[PDB]
């Protein structure tokens, strides 16, 4: 099913779109 | 960031309810944070993850959690000892 | 890298082996071919008033 | 020119013309009392003519996403009263909503419609309906159903019923 | 079509995804180290 | 010596291509399709050797199977034993040829599991290069059906799900060059018309699905064929959107600007056709040949002929271009002096190579940028200067129509003087001390931005190499066990 797969993928982009914030601030606060 | 530990242990081992409904997600994103310098963040991986996907035999869980088995700070040893007997 | 392929083409294939080092060409051009006998210039000048 | 179907032209303005109205609709969905600026219903023609292509192609889990991508629940109702094999289809589209939807009020409205076609087959299942019940909460309902399956004296599936509302539901329900 | 429309958005969101993963490697080396 | 020419070339091509396709369908398809610039690449170096690279390799090479994994293997080992039947008996191909043995072999050979780009790069090397260049413009007939043949491999391009299922791949590059070459053999012994229209039709699906490469390869072409007739060739820049910057081989961006330039050029623009022009140049490579790097400079010192310069005394004696230049030479050595006689002797002895250049047009008006230059001379010279001087030392007879001449010259800023037309004086204003303005800062605020887009790219970029292949390590756990028990002995004493 076409409609299950694009939903899964939607998804997929939030989710990664989080993980990329939560490395950066970690990035940023251990130099400190 | 925040700045005493118990604080930093609870908010990590928090992410064990909100995503039990998908259980393939927890690994994910803990899979990097066990690897923190201080002992209290990785005890709080080591529950996280044996409370996000209790019932199950998933395989990555257990392959994440057996390299802390030799830890050597003797609680977080304690901690992936449960972790790993509750899945 | 460095493809240069090219349809437009080269197009086509000496007695100057004299290399004044290097231009002259402005130089060459200023006195291209007359004002020569600079010598007569002034001397024929100084004779005219 | 709609009907050519056989044009890049044709497929690049149906397809920004159903991104516009889907927009349009999810944006002047959920409430905006008063305002409610309503869709030139050219689009809904010309959209509805898609809708019936796909019908045509007997293509039905294409229309059945669409209708709840654009909050249009009547369309959604129809393409459950149709040529497929519908007591099959039912389950997966309980099973799409029942994972990939937020707004509770929404997802009550679905709910809200696919409930009372299960109480419309040849047959009706008692069981999905109940259950139902416990995601958006009526336990009046549950119990007129259950008093109606005590007057028609059938009362093997009114136990397993009340055993499978038991270990679900909450006490206070 | 929906044969073809509705594949043209999975293929026009699927890079996307691929150059987020791209980037996001990186960042995890270079914090890991 | 015989011997030689199978035994080498054989050797060559049996890795120069075996593990060019072997890296490409595992790399760019087996990975996310992104890194088939390392495959790029190596289509770019395998164009240029096989232009400079055969009838056994055909035979060879299109026994290829890949209906499966282990059909992939024995077709690396048929390289080999077809190597092995070259050496005992013949080819089936002759000197190439195969002119109808390709076509059959496309149906045939268990192609079940070969993949569409690679098989596209197959047919395009083979085929189109080696019957054109061999052709000596012979094959030309029968390369356009082989062509065809591509275009119905294209017309899977268009719709065979390769559209957008491959397009990475598929557009990345091979259809990119195929273009390229499928206009070239038009050209070069057809006509251009339907092209023209494919052409318009192909850069219209682009744009869409995709935007890069398709929007610079195409553009290019377009501009060239509406070049080579002499239409309005205005009307398309406007709204074509540019050639895609943020990415380009830098080469394409190089004929795109010297198109640009020639267009402007020819539609009175002078003043800013050679500086977009110089930038054209000075993207070209450093490689030995001088095609259009002699068209280029040919062009820009014609416009700078115009104005009122000199073009440099210098890119006429560079080894490199000499005998082309020389005509220009001995014709801007006449208009410096300023003296019309020996212009119309210059150009009564070279006008059919001027117009065999495909410029004469623009030298036939080149007079009355002469005198136009005579008198900017005359203007940088001098400051405060009659009028019943500047007529008199230009030859000019009458000293009315010098108003004319100069307040024209002072209108289209040639020279920044005013005219007093009662006193009969001509002065120019002095403006200095830029330094002082604000221009500057923003002169100097521009590089600031470039330099740290710079910065952030090269980061940004190439750090990858931090891989997986070596992930991170850890210590002993066997050592610590021994020093707390030692530490512990210690402690009981």
């Amino acid at each position: 099913d076409l409609y299950s797969r694009y939903k899964k993928l939607q998804q997929e982009l939030e989710f990664l779109e989080v993980q990329e914030e939560y490395i950066k601030d970690e990035q940023k606060n251990l130099k400190k | 960031s925040d700045v005493n530990d118990d604080v930093r242990r609870a908010a990590v081992e928090s992410l064990g309810f909100i995503l039990f409904r998908t259980p393939e997600q927890c690994p994910s994103v803990v899979s990097l944070l066990s690897e923190s310098y201080n002992p209290h963040v990785r005890y709080g991986a080591a529950m996280a993850l044996g409370i996000c996907c209790a019932g199950t035999g998933n395989k990555e869980a257990i392959n994440l959690l057996e390299p802390m088995t030799n830890d050597p700070v003797n609680y977080v040893r304690q901690g992936a000892l449960i972790a790993s007997a509750l899945i | 890298m460095s493809e240069k392929k090219q349809p437009v083409d080269l197009g086509l294939l000496d007695a100057h082996v004299w290399e004044d080092n290097w231009d002259d060409d402005n130089v060459e051009d200023d006195f291209s071919n007359q004002l020569r006998a600079e010598l007569e210039k002034h001397g024929y000048k100084m004779e005219t008033s | 020119f709609n009907v050519n179907d056989n044009s890049e032209y044709v497929e690049t303005i149906i397809a920004k013309c159903i991104d516009h109205y889907t927009k349009q609709c999810v944006e002047n969905a959920d409430l905006p009392e008063g305002e409610k600026k309503p869709i030139d219903q050219r689009l809904e023609g010309i959209v509805n003519k898609m809708f019936q292509r796909c019908l045509d192609d007997h293509k039905y889990k294409q229309a059945i996403g669409i209708a709840l991508e654009t909050r249009r629940l009547d369309v959604f109702e129809k393409t459950i009263l149709e040529s497929n094999d519908v007591p099959g289809m039912l389950a997966y589209s309980l099973k799409l909503c029942m994972s990939l939807m937020q707004n509770k009020q929404f997802r009550n409205k679905v709910l809200r419609v696919l409930v009372k076609i299960y109480m419309n087959l040849e047959k009706p299942d008692f069981i999905n309906v109940c259950q139902c019940l416990i995601f958006l909460d009526d336990p009046q309902a549950v119990s007129d159903i259950l008093e109606k399956l005590v007057k028609e004296d059938n009362l093997l599936m009114a136990y397993q019923i009340c055993f499978d509302l038991y270990e679900s539901a909450s006490q206070q329900f | 079509g929906l044969r073809q429309y509705y594949l043209s958005k999975i293929e026009e969101l699927q890079l996307i995804v691929n150059d987020k993963s791209q980037n996001l490697r990186r960042l995890q080396a270079q914090r890991n180290e | 010596q015989e011997p030689p020419p199978p035994p080498a070339p054989q050797d060559v091509e049996m890795k120069e291509e075996a593990a060019t396709g072997g890296g490409s369908t595992g790399e760019a398809d087996g990975k996310t399709a992104a890194a088939a610039a390392e495959h790029s690449q190596r289509e770019l170096d395998t164009v240029t050797l096989e232009d400079i690279k055969v009838s056994g390799k055909e035979p060879r090479f299109v026994l290829r199977a890949l209906r499966m994994l282990p059909s992939t293997s024995r077709r690396l080992n048929h390289y080999v034993l077809y190597k092995a039947v070259q050496g005992f008996f013949t080819s089936n191909n002759a000197t190439r040829d195969f002119l109808l043995p390709f076509l059959e072999e496309p149906m045939d050979t268990e192609a079940d599991l070969q993949f569409r780009p690679r098989t596209g790069k197959a047919a395009s090397t083979p085929l189109l290069p080696e019957v054109e260049a061999y052709l000596q413009l012979l094959v030309v007939i029968f390369m356009m059906n082989s062509k065809r043949y591509k275009e119905a491999q294209k017309i899977s391009d268009d719709l065979m799900q390769k559209i957008s299922t491959q397009n990475r791949r598929a557009l990345d590059l091979v259809a990119a060059k195929c273009y390229y070459y499928h206009a070239r053999v038009y050209e070069f012994l057809d006509k251009l018309d339907v092209v023209r229209s494919f052409l318009h039709a192909r850069l219209r699906t682009a744009t869409l699905r995709h935007d890069a490469d398709g929007q610079a390869t195409l553009l290019n072409l377009l501009l060239r064929n509406y070049l080579h007739y002499s239409l309005y060739d205005q009307a398309e820049k406007l709204v074509s959107k540019s050639v895609f910057p943020e990415q380009a081989n830098n080469n394409e961006w190089a004929r795109y600007l010297y198109y640009t330039g020639r267009i402007k050029a020819i539609q009175l623009e002078y003043s800013e056709a050679r500086r977009t022009m110089t930038n054209a140049l000075r993207k070209a490579p450093q490689h030995t040949a001088v095609g259009f790097k002699q068209t280029v400079h040919k062009l820009l010192i014609v416009v700078e002929l115009l104005l009122g310069e000199i073009p440099d005394r210098l890119q006429f004696r560079q080894p490199s271009l000499k005998r082309s230049l020389m005509p220009y030479f001995l014709l801007t050595q006449a208009v410096r002096t300023g003296n019309l006689a020996k212009f119309n002797q210059v150009l009564d002895q070279f006008g059919e190579k001027f117009q065999a250049d495909g410029t004469y047009t623009l030298i036939i008006r080149l007079r009355h940028n002469v005198i136009k230059t005579g008198v900017r001379m005359i203007s940088l010279s001098y400051s405060r200067i009659s009028l019943a001087d500047i007529a008199q030392k230009l030859q000019l007879d009458s000293p009315e129509d010098a108003e004319f001449i100069v307040a024209k010259a002072i209108r289209d800023g040639v020279i920044e003087a005013s005219i007093n037309h009662e006193k009969g004086y001509v002065q120019s204003k002095e403006m200095i001390d830029i330094y002082s303005t604000r221009e500057p800062q923003l002169a100097f605020h521009q590089r600031i931005s470039f330099c740290l887009d710079i910065h952030n790219m090269s980061v940004k970029a190439m750090r990858f190499p931090p891989k997986s292949y070596n992930k991170d390590l850890e210590s002993a756990e066997e050592r610590r066990e021994r020093e707390q028990q030692d530490l512990e002995f210690a402690k009981e004493m």
